[PDB]
DNA sequence: GCTTTTTTTTTTCACAATCCCGGTGCCGAGGCCGCTCAATTGGTCGTAGACAGCTCTAGCACCGCTTAAACGCACGTACGGATTCCGTACGTGCGTTTAAGCGGTGCTAGAGCTGTCTACGACCAATTGAGCGGCCTCGGCACCGGGATTGTGAAAAAAAAAAGCTGCA
DNA sequence: GCTTTTTTTTTTCACAATCCCGGTGCCGAGGCCGCTCAATTGGTCGTAGACAGCTCTAGCACCGCTTAAACGCACGTACGGAATCCGTACGTGCGTTTAAGCGGTGCTAGAGCTGTCTACGACCAATTGAGCGGCCTCGGCACCGGGATTGTGAAAAAAAAAAGCTGCA
């Protein structure tokens, strides 16, 4: 069960999300788009972790590595050693 | 005959109160971390990661979900709808300029 | 923390940018002055100045 | 790209608009110059299905 | 109606002419001078007795036009999310939200 | 030393062709005088740029790279005028 | 900012959701990190007015 | 020229960033390298590393 | 107008969510203590840039003519938006199932630090050719006028799908 | 099937707008020239970082309990969206008015370059105290139970606007 990881991102989970954005009514064909969007941040912000893993000549990911990839795309994240 | 049943949308607004007023992240945190090294898997093989690093991504994404959703609303809300729909997550990110 | 280094970075950077743009060697606190004026919002900027000058002056008679 | 676009429009010399649908009909261009501006150079022919004469 | 025979064409029909015109040419659409006076106008708001480069003039020119123009894009998008036809300030209002141009 | 309010120097005409440029085929009244104020702020911001950029250069004349070194500030990059 | 929203939670100290209180109720410091995340902050309560029951 | 200005202050001010995060002093081809791999589009990285990779080569062959 | 019904109205009751008492216990904020370093002090030396002085680029103002564009009104169509109405996609709540979260243990990859040594890059002086500005030319390209072509819209003429009618199986 | 109608076609004609050509003329792309300054050459000297070698951090795997959260199913309400319908806001087109655009001239603020000279910042060695890691402590804060209270809405019961109907004249 789950070569797709992406199915254990539950309903639930994406209707929380939902909630916290002030979101009250929600189409079932949101949870699949959600989950579409979702890895598509995910590829991006850990293609450039990765890459600045590879750069430093490790085998593990660092915060710092997802904090500066985060910068990069713009979406700058305070309190992982920023 | 029958005790209390709320009328659909008032569960959800009292949802909507508890979770704008709480911080704790809305995503359940393993099934997270494996689509995290699932995804990693296509970059690179062997990776490890720090705890931080995978709970950095989660505050990132969580975030920018909860973002997105705002935004998907008021696309819904000026189409006279209250219920988010594709179109309307769709419509943001191409005014965001996310996507073609 | 991250605050401190995220602001500290772009007032730098911009000065950095001001100086270049100006064929300058060197960043002072006129190049720190006007990065502030460009990166911070009305009111914040008028305080960072003011902060930043009284500072500076303080900073100049005690030397 | 722009050459191409140049020949397309019987032209010898590249314009600005012919550097602007070069980048903007190629995704990847697009995409490294998503936030740029192109003095001189217009923008792709578009009009949305819904607007067109119905029939 | 009938042999008024200005023939006049269907509202619509024009627009779409000249959104095919406007759409296939590069040249700027606001008159240089009007956007010239506008330019030192408001710049004297910020100081006093200042000086323009013609290419600084047109740069700005060039700048604002691209703005408007993508802003439109985005406005006509609105509009017919909301199943119009026809833009309306709500529109531009929601596209510079999303954007993050207001709050 | 004019102002004498040069914004209804954009005419309706010239933001029904910016509209027709961005493809918008229908246009409601009220959006041009809607426009002039986004155009306005729009131009104040990348001005107060171009010009602080000015007043650091101690120059009296605002340049072409002064606003080009403006607009890559405020996220809208201008190439062919220079940098 | 951040001690005064700590204060009004009876908290004596500072927590992540203070700063985020303190930073998205003030319009210039909201405007400065418009473009940051604050880990464990949320967002400001806000419902739009046409979801609410009247 | 806009356009090679752009991305050479892109590239450059990426790898300058790669050399900072890894405490090294030097810009290398390694960090001109990542940074395009960072910035330029998939195809187009594909071919930008394939072309600057070449070069490299060809230059320290030619001495 | 009558009876009959749906729609909206209020009234009355149920149920979370909060706030005020009571308390407990865990773990990280806080603060102290050696003591690693980087900040300070006082010195030299070199050059960045402040300033004055001069050149001359290009930015500003003005005028008057032509004509393209802006303006304002007349007119009507197609658009926006309100109202109505129907089907079911969602929200709610319940019982059942699943695996996250926790707290612990056991193993070791690999993060990260030190010490050594030399390949590589800064710096310099001498050399010189690539790329600069300045200048001239001549062919692309902007603009024009004329004719060919394409698309629009109105009415009329045909083709089709729809409506009320009517008998026989 | 039959007429007998509306609805959708198609066809035919006038007309405006756009497209495509060659002709013409202007000016900037293009290339040549001569001088210059930045790139190259060959030289020294110092240290950045590649590498080996060792430490021990924290990342991974695993295990076994306890729920809280996920799952799926029934059930129905309120929402999305189709259809209808009406008023006028907006697009089109025309005549009248305006001022942009053009090409040209005249004047000089000030952009930008040069030469001079010294105040200021880089660099360095000696000194030493701020701030680092490590460590211990003790109170904040998460969590808990027991009530009272006030938000947040859901029935239920009546009132009202609406919709049926009908027999009259
Ligand atoms: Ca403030
Ligand atoms: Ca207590
Ligand atoms: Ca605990
Ligand atoms: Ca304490
Ligand atoms: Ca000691
Ligand atoms: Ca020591
Ligand atoms: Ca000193
Ligand atoms: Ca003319
Ligand atoms: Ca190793
Ligand atoms: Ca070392
Ligand atoms: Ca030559
Ligand atoms: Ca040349
Ligand atoms: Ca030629
Ligand atoms: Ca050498
Ligand atoms: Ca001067
Ligand atoms: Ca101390
Ligand atoms: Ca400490
Ligand atoms: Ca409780
Ligand atoms: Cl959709
Ligand atoms: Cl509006
Ligand atoms: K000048
Ligand atoms: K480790
Ligand atoms: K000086």
């Amino acid at each position: 069960v789950l070569r797709d990881n992406i199915q254990g991102i539950t309903k639930p989970a994406i209707r929380r999300l939902a909630r916290r954005g002030g979101v009250k009514r929600i189409s079932g064909l949101i949870y699949e788009e959600t989950r579409g969007v979702l890895k598509v941040f995910l590829e991006n912000v850990i293609r450039d972790a990765v890459t600045y893993t590879e750069h430093a000549k490790r085998k593990t990911v660092t915060a710092m590595d997802v904090v500066y990839a985060l910068k990069r795309q713009g979406r700058t994240l305070y309190g992982f050693g920023g | 005959k029958k005790p209390h049943r709320y009328r659909p949308g008032t569960v959800a607004l009292r949802e909507i109160r508890r979770y704008q007023k709480s911080t704790e992240l809305l995503i359940r945190k393993l099934p997270f971390q494996r689509l995290v090294r699932e995804i990693a898997q296509d970059f690179k093989t062997d990776l490890r990661f720090q705890s931080s690093a995978v709970m950095a991504l989660q505050e990132a994404c969580e975030a920018y979900l909860v973002g997105l959703f705002e935004d998907t609303n008021l696309c819904a809300i000026h189409a006279k709808r209250v219920t988010i729909m594709p179109k309307d997550i769709q419509l943001a990110r191409r005014i965001r300029g996310e996507r073609a | 923390n991250s605050f401190v280094n995220d602001i500290f970075e772009r007032i730098a950077g911009e000065a950095s940018r001001l100086a270049h743009y100006n064929k300058r060697s060197t960043i002072t606190s006129r190049e720190i002055q006007t990065a502030v004026r460009l990166l911070l919002p009305g009111e914040l900027a008028k305080h960072a100045v003011s902060e930043g000058t009284k500072a500076v002056t303080k900073y100049t008679s005690a030397k | 790209l722009a050459g191409n676009a140049a020949r397309d429009n019987k032209k010898t010399r590249i314009i600005p608009r012919h550097l602007q649908l070069a980048i903007r009909n190629d995704e990847e261009l697009n995409k490294l110059l998503g936030r740029v501006t192109i003095a001189q150079g217009g923008v792709l022919p578009n009009i949305q299905a819904v607007l067109l004469p119905k029939k």
